RNA sequence: GGGGCCGCGGCCCCGCUUCGCGCAGCAACGCCCCCAGAUGGGGAGUUUGGCUGGGGCGGCACGUCUGCUAGACCCCAACGCAGACGUCCUACGGUGGGCUCAGCGCGGACAGAACCCGCGCGUCGAGCACAAGGGCAAACGCCCGCCUCACGGCGCCCCCCCGGGUGCCGGCGGGAAACCGGGGCCUAGCGAUCCCUCGCGCAUGCACGCCGCGUCGCGGGGGUGGCUGAAAAGUUACCACAGGGAUAACUGGCUUGUGGCGGCCAAGCGUCCGCAGCGACGCCGCUUUUUGAUUCUUCGAUGUCGGCUCUUCCUAGCAUGGCGUGGCAGCGCGCGCCAAGUGUUGGA
RNA sequence: AAGGUGAAUUCUGCCCAGUGCCCGGGUCACGCCGGCGCGACCCGCGCACGCACGGGUCAACGGCGGGAGUAACUAUGAC
RNA sequence: GCGGCGAAAGACCAAUCGAACUGCCUGGUAGCUGGUUCCCUCCGAAAUGUCCCGCAGGACAGCGGGCGCCCCGCAGGUCUGCCGCGUAGAGCAAUGGCGCGGCGUCCGGCGCCGGCGCACCCCCAAACUGCGAAGCGGCAGGGCGCGCGCAGCAGCGUGCGCGCGCACAACUGCGGGCGCCUAGUGGGCCGCCGCUGGUAAGCAGCGCCGGCAAUGAGGACACAACCUCGUGCGCGGGCAAGGGACCCCAGCUGCGCACACAGACGAAGGGCGCGGGCGCGCCCGCCCCGAAAAUGGACGGUGCUCAGCGCAGCCCCGACCCCGCGCACGCACAGC
RNA sequence: CAUGUGCGCAGCGAGUCCGCUCCGCGGCGCAGCGAAGGCCAUCGAGCUGCGCACAUGCGACCCGAUAGGCAGUGAACUACGCC
């Protein structure tokens, strides 16, 4: 039968009950990064303290 | 729906009865010919021959 | 529930009432294999062919 | 349903399922303790069970270890020595569709079947055997020792002379 | 529409640019002995009925056009897909 | 229809009898049996959606898109308003360069309202497939050249999808280049599992090989518009059941469009004369005696029309009582007032 | 045996397009056959009832239309 | 018995017939109706979103409860700052309407009339906007400074590692964060303000907030929602809303006004009715006419003409509110 | 009752589980990924029982259809036919 269709009473009420929660902050995500960045972050935490002429002169060729 | 009743007449409990009958009516088999006289003419149960 | 003919609201038949002769017997009433219907009006000459 | 969980698998469409509950568990185990030792009473120095094969288990999940098989074959008991007619009066058990795979088995179980004989005193009637005094054997007769196995050892400079 | 015949593109298996040879793919009938042809042949057999739907409401009034790519290099076959069109010439 | 149903002869045809059969006959056919078509409401099952100011009929805020409703973030309902989509396009796509459109003005043989050309102006009033909105002037429009980024492989975002955005590594096109391009100026133009089909696979036949005889993975496609996706015609007044006052058909209630009744104004009519009496065009009310509107009460039932019978009540007064007024001479008639006591019939 | 109409009297008109029934002469299933194969297969062909096509039949189911002008007033419309 | 039998009514077939009766399958299934059994204590909802042959039902999400773990600062708020909006208003300036005049080296017709043009102007707009509030929304108010390493990115930066140094950032309040399992709910209704459809509706459909549902008690004559205001069991005080002639707790002092069985439902239109005010006409109060329904009857009643309509002063009454105390129960327990 | 999941409790813990039996190298866990060929960790506490809540299958909280089926019984009422 024809009955409602639509409210949002009590929605503001509901949603504040346990309240607006915030975003939950987790560890920084390479998620959306740009990918040559990205890519090139990594080569410099790869070879942080030491270099990478020094880094493939004990290792070979690193890639 | 039900059995109409011309499937329904064709059950054999709806035959005429035998006892109607007077006699099956053949043509005798003869190897010579047969002298015969008629001795009644009688009427059958529904037939009106 | 009794008849294909059996009808409704008005006494009619409804449906051709020339049945097939390969029709089930059930179907089989009316007019089961008719070559032609209606009054005759002829010679058996010129209603056979 | 409702929540997360696995999904229902189970089976009790059918009103036809029976249920074997076990009350007979306890009550079935001293009857089978019963039979067991009227059977050891009938056969007095005849040991209750027959003698038994060794042979390895089948699959590769399996065959690092061996079991008790059915019975001899019969020409394990030939060479061993005997006639495995005769072999099935004296308790031991004959196999006639196991195949003579190798050296192995075939040895082991020849070997077995000789040892047992040698183990045997023979009695010359069924009152002669029940008046002897002899202590029957219960339980399998030779059955293979389940045991860890233990690591061989090899000294390191033999290492590379082993396993190039 | 109207798609032409030839058509320098990517091929993937040259690695390179070349000409493409363009045709309309259509769908080959259903062959004897697919699993999904033998499980209904097996479930029709039999008094069973029509084991499987039949679809009787349809809506689409047009197919997507899919285009075989035919490499004058490699003869590599691969295929693109296009819109929905009612008709397409070629050339 | 084909096959099986073990027979002889002769030319599919004709004899035959010894099979078979409903058996003095037919006849190696057919009965019968086995497959396979055709027919088949005679019958068997089953189906015949939803939304809905009851349901039905109708129509689809049943999937998608624009403007409004919407009350200045966003979101925001109605069988709300105004519409649209399901296609179309090898160009109407990509890009580079050049250009400027609608319209107006003034000139020019035939030449006219309307042929073409020129000059001047021209903020976008044009065009951009289409609905609408947004956008856009050395352009997002027009014209021309060269093209096919309407591409493969990996991601990510907006995010049910749909669609779009954004990256990376390749492959390219245009351009001197910067740049631009991952189809259509942007916002619609589309579709799960299973199945099929094609392309691709550095897959595969669980005792081992081989045979596309198959099976898989990945990506497309074939489709569910009732658009998160059954495979589906009716009738029942012979109907049954579970229910529903979530919901119609009486009364009641709210409302009063319609019905009924009453006022206000006074154009005009009434011999002259707006108002003796009327009274248009308009406007304001009242009533619940009409009919709707709605669905609040009732569906484990409130007996549904009319009449008969019998009682009572209201006044918006028909008669009877008293009056006022008249375009009231009388007789009569009209208009108005007070009053609900007593009355208000017999019939086709 | 199957139907319809329902005594008599007087009648029972027109329609075979549709549907049905009946009659007559391209398409189609299995097997067969043929191609192919090492085999499974796969590929083809032939075809009966039917459909189709042609015909009959309404005391079979049933059906049985419009628009314009037009006479000695007008009206009507024989035409 | 999906059978019979029927001069046909779906009639009849053992008080049963549009498919009899018996036993069984069978405790058939039911998104539907009904019912669902002790007490106290602690907390306490939803009637919404998406999808569903979905609309009397579900599942997911939201909300409730219980159980946890972790020390990360937390907020339905204000302030300060920067962006966002396009409603009310305003505007005809573009789009789209409305309407008359005015003007004219414009056109037509016979100086006039009609077109057209222009400028002013008029009435306008949910699907118009040169403007644009009130009101809202987003975000910020803490880490910074320096140095050194690293990179395949880049072409002269950007990120990321590491070290040293500096340092606690408007107001107010205050513990906070996260996880797990599970219920009920998914018919709502009402008020305020803002709306849509509709002649309207105790009608239908929305937005925000509050309520009822599930919220007692006081006041409303009674009365789910109004007002006050929350609510253990008592005692004492003070009050709220609302009242203070009698019902019925609580009133007196003064100043006005009104006479109509008024106050005690109402319109347009009226009234040398009364009281004030302004320039005979207006204005403001009260009253009157307009003002008619059916059981006899309702400011709640009695009644009231200072119990009506207004005001002022002081006072009073009145809840489980607030305050204080005591007790019970809960808590992480000098308390709440 | 079966099977799960979550929580609590309990024993042992890289293990754990007596109860089929006269004696579990049976299950799960100590590590995963892929359809597969193949790849294999940079790596992780589980097992079993007890109890409750909850999900599902079962008669499934209790009671309730109209129906459907299978097997039977009736023409002493009544319908028709025959003797
Ligand atoms: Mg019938
Ligand atoms: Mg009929
Ligand atoms: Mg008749
Ligand atoms: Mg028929
Ligand atoms: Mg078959
Ligand atoms: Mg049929
Ligand atoms: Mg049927
Ligand atoms: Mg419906
Ligand atoms: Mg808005
Ligand atoms: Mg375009
Ligand atoms: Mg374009
Ligand atoms: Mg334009
Ligand atoms: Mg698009
Ligand atoms: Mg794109
Ligand atoms: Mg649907
Ligand atoms: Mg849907
Ligand atoms: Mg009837
Ligand atoms: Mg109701
Ligand atoms: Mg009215
Ligand atoms: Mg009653
Ligand atoms: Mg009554
Ligand atoms: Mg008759
Ligand atoms: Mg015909
Ligand atoms: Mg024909
Ligand atoms: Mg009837
Ligand atoms: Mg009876
Ligand atoms: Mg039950
Ligand atoms: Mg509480
Ligand atoms: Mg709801
Ligand atoms: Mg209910
Ligand atoms: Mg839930
Ligand atoms: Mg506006
Ligand atoms: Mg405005
Ligand atoms: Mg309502
Ligand atoms: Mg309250
Ligand atoms: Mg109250
Ligand atoms: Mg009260
Ligand atoms: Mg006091
Ligand atoms: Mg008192
Ligand atoms: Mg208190
Ligand atoms: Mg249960
Ligand atoms: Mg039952
Ligand atoms: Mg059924
Ligand atoms: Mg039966
Ligand atoms: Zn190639």
């Amino acid at each position: 039968a024809k009955r409602k269709n639509h409210t949002n009473h009590n929605q503001n009420r509901k949603n504040h009950r346990n309240g607006i929660k915030k975003v939950k902050k987790s560890a920084p995500s390479f998620r959306g990064l740009n990918h040559k960045y990205l890519r090139n972050m990594l080569y410099s935490r790869k070879y942080n303290n030491i270099g990478r002429a020094a880094y493939e002169a004990e290792h070979g060729p690193q890639q | 729906s039900k059995v109409i009743r011309r499937l329904r007449l064709l059950k054999p409990h709806h035959r005429p009865k035998a006892m109607w009958k007077v006699g099956e009516t053949r043509i005798p088999v003869v190897s010579e010919t047969m002298h015969g006289v008629v001795s009644e003419i009688v009427h059958e149960r529904g037939k009106v021959a | 529930v009794d008849h294909p003919h059996g009808g409704g609201n008005k006494q009619h038949i409804g449906h051709p009432s020339t049945i097939s002769k390969h029709a089930p017997p059930g179907q089989k009433v009316g007019l089961v294999a008719a070559r032609r219907t209606g009054l005759r009006r002829g010679s058996k000459k010129v209603l056979n062919k | 349903m409702k929540h997360n969980n696995t999904l229902p698998n189970n089976h009790f469409k059918k009103t036809a399922i029976r249920f074997k509950t076990w009350f007979n568990q306890p009550a079935k185990k001293e009857k089978r303790i019963q039979l067991r030792k009227e059977k050891a009473e009938k056969m007095y120095p005849m040991p209750v069970e027959k003698l038994r094969p060794i042979v390895r288990c089948s699959s590769i999940r399996y065959n690092i270890k061996q079991r008790l098989g059915r019975g001899f074959t019969p020409e394990e008991c030939r060479a061993a020595g005997l006639d495995y007619n005769y072999a099935r009066t004296i308790g031991i058990a004959v196999d006639m569709r196991r195949k003579n795979m190798n050296k192995e088995t075939f040895d082991q179980n020849v070997e077995r079947i000789k040892v047992y004989t040698s183990r045997l005193t023979f009695y010359k009637d069924r009152k002669e055997a029940k008046a002897s005094g002899a202590a029957q054997h219960i339980g399998k007769i030779m059955p293979p020792k389940k045991t860890p196995p233990v690591v061989q050892t090899i000294k390191v400079e033999e290492i590379a002379q082993k396993f190039p | 529409v109207n798609i032409p015949d030839k058509r320098n593109t990517h091929c993937k298996k040259c690695n390179k640019h070349t000409e493409h040879k363009v045709s309309q793919y259509k769908k080959s009938k259903e062959g004897r002995n697919g699993q999904g042809t033998r499980r209904y042949r097996r479930k029709q057999r039999g008094y069973h009925g029509q084991t499987k739907p039949i679809l009787r409401r349809k809506a689409k009034v047009t197919k997507k056009l899919v285009i075989k790519l035919r490499c004058s290099v490699c003869d590599a076959k691969h295929q693109q897909t296009m819109k929905r069109t009612k008709h397409v010439e070629f050339g």
